[PDB]
């Protein structure tokens, strides 16, 4: 498989209207940078487990 | 504290989970620090022509270097 | 005609707080609808109950003003 | 299925719950602690530290405590056909409170304060302060 | 009864604060319902409890208005 | 001598609170639009209902002013 | 004389400042309950402590509104 | 003959509320713009509408004052 | 001399502000205990510390009111 | 005409609401520059528009004051 | 004849704003302690600084009230 | 020369009304520095600009106070 | 014991606003400290800069109060 992964340039180029249904307890601009690193980490984790 | 200190949330979470594991009871702490050792070998490249190779066995030095 | 109109205008001073409360309440309504549209109709109701206090007090106020305009 | 709360509390090393039906779940959000139940709105929140407290539908009164270091919580609305509302508590290190210790905790606090006394780097100062925070939370949460 | 009418008029400035407190309460109720609708009734209960106090204060000042308008 | 004018001016003072309420209304409107544009069209409706109360009270105020500047 | 009634109507102006305090406190109760119902009956207790002050600070002034009315 | 000037000043002593409302308006505009720039055209589109009421109220707050200065 | 009543009543207005402060403080407690119900003690400490000063302020206001009353 | 001198002061009292509004506006501006700095060019612009209103209102609050100090 | 009492009661009225400021300060303290309980000495120190400033202002106004009463 | 002093004292209200707004501005500066320490400049410029605006209003009212005190 | 005392007392009404501004300042300092302690020496600095206006303004008002007490 090949996973097209989101990046900060691609996040800044989108207004993230799709996540407006979600209530972010910190503001979206303050929690996005901490959410994206978790997203990166989780992506690598499952991919490498499947590969193993 | 981290976007200001130039630190990632993953680094902060890992370095704090390390302390939480240090605050464990010995029977479970043994299995925790067992399952959370580190062994990596980074190898840096620049159009071929390896610039450096370095090993890592600690989380702090792995994130620092 | 001093005391009549004086008392009327003075009693008509407490409606600014009523307007402020109405504004705060409807602002909370707007925020809640922004955060959870699925219960929009369940908020409007409560806001009307708020009016059922607020406006009612305002009504009393205005009536008392008129009563002191023709006491 | 049912109008319960489908909790899944998961760490990388162990999944404690997968589709557990519960009634109420308390979580230590970054702003402050809060309790998620069925019907709660869709939301995302970052956690800082402390004692998650789970309460099953069969339990009602009985509880289950779990100390979390850091992570996220994801509350997702219920599908029209499922009839049940889901919640995912992801933690980088999720321990129970039974497995915690206050002495090694205070020792680590002392060693952290020793290392951070030479306050020069921002990351070092921040790590010292956050370690103080988490270790105080561990001390207050342990039995 | 001029000074009495002026006193009764001046008595009715606290209605603004009463209305502002009512708006604050109903705003908090609306926000809490937007957050967790499942705790509606409990919240409603607490709201009404506070409203009782506010209502009491309102009635009190109205009564004093009447007193200073007749006695 | 300036009874009617003074009473009209004292009555006209609540326009400040009215404008504050309207500002809070439209602040909540723009905030909810920034937080969820997809329901913008809904929010404005409630905002207009808010005006439907606020401006209405303001109108009553001005009518009383027009009544008291001419007795 | 009748002038004392003015003093009474001034003494009833602390009411409507007490109301904002009650509103803020019960709104905080409502918000903290919507966020964390698990600890409901604690927050209620804290409100009973706050009203342990406010319910006095109101009626005290109302008593002054009587004592500087009849004297 | 300064009672007319006093009435005009009192009627002019309500622009502070209009100004506070306008400040809240533009504050919410700037906040929602920093939160979501792409939707600026709507936050402004509503902002002007709010001004379309607030400034009108302020205009009254001047006009009646001027009238009370002469009539 | 009933005039000395007026000053005392005027002094009582400050108590309203005091009540407002008390309310805000207790709201801050009732929120904090919900944000962090583990402690519930170090917040009550600072609450009592602040309420000491606020009660002192209210008490000196009452004393000055009684002083200007009797004298 | 000393009341002229009073009237001007009253016409200046609205500045207490004006400056507050301006402060709130610039506060929001700073918050925006702390959240999304890369769009200062927008926020400052909007702030200037707001001042283009607020300034004008304040100027009126001066002008009428001086007029009531001379005429 | 009793103008000094009026002046004292009119000068005392800043206690409302003083208490509002103190309440806001201690509310910020309580919230910051509920958030970061490991940081209390610095917050308490800054709260003590603010309380010192505010009590200085309060004692200033009380001293001026006593001066105007017993000049 | 008695009305001038009262005119100045009444004109001094905008100083206290202006201190609020400067407080909010610098609070926003503090919060922005707390949320983004990487940007100290470009927040102090806007803070100083808003301070300058509110200082201009303060200078206006103080100038008019000094004027009316001797004219 | 005349109008000078009344004017010097009315001048003191700004201390409430100044105290509210100082409270907002130090509450923001406390919040910023609880959020990011690692910039304490910055926030305190800015707070002092703010006091360098607010305190000074209060002193101004106090001085003008004495100027109206011994004009």
């Amino acid at each position: 498989l090949t996973l097209n992964v989101l990046t900060p340039t691609q996040a800044a180029q989108s207004a993230k209207e799709q996540l407006n249904t979600f209530e972010f307890e910190p503001e979206k601009t303050d929690v996005w940078k901490d959410l994206q690193d978790f997203y990166y980490a989780c992506t690598v984790f499952g991919c490498m487990l499947d590969n193993i | 504290m981290w976007r200001s200190s130039g630190v990632s949330f993953t680094r902060y979470a890992s370095e704090m989970a390390a302390l939480l594991r240090q605050c464990l009871k010995e029977p479970y702490r043994t299995q925790a620090m067992q399952r959370n050792q580190i062994h990596l070998k980074e190898t840096v490249y620049q159009q071929g022509q390896v610039l450096t190779r370095e090993t890592f066995n600690d989380i702090k030095k792995a994130f620092e270097a | 005609a001093g005391v009549a109109s004086l008392s009327a205008a003075i009693a008509l001073m407490s409606v600014g707080g009523v307007a402020q409360g109405i504004g705060s309440l409807f602002a909370a309504l707007v925020s809640g609808t922004a955060r959870n549209p699925s219960i929009k109709e369940d908020l409007f109701t409560y806001t009307l109950i708020g009016m059922g206090f607020l406006e009612f007090l305002g009504i009393i106020c205005v009536l008392m003003s008129a009563v002191l305009l023709y006491s | 299925f049912k109008n319960q709360l489908l909790l899944t509390l998961s760490s990388p090393s162990e999944a404690i719950y997968v589709r557990t039906p519960v009634r109420s779940v308390t979580v230590p959000g970054s702003e402050g602690a809060m309790t998620m139940t069925n019907g709660h709105s869709q939301t995302v929140a970052r956690l800082k530290a402390g004692e998650i407290i789970v309460r099953k539908g069969e339990t009602g009164d009985e509880v289950e405590r779990f100390f979390l270091s850091d992570g996220f919580v994801l509350f997702k609305s219920p599908e029209d056909d499922s009839g049940c509302c889901t919640a995912e508590v992801l933690g980088v290190e999720v321990v129970p409170v039974s497995m915690l210790d206050k002495e090694s905790a205070a020792t680590a606090l002392q060693e952290l304060l020793q290392q951070g006394a030479g306050a020069t780097d921002e990351w070092t100062k921040a790590r010292t302060l956050l370690g103080q925070e988490l270790l105080s939370s561990v001390i207050r949460a342990a039995p």
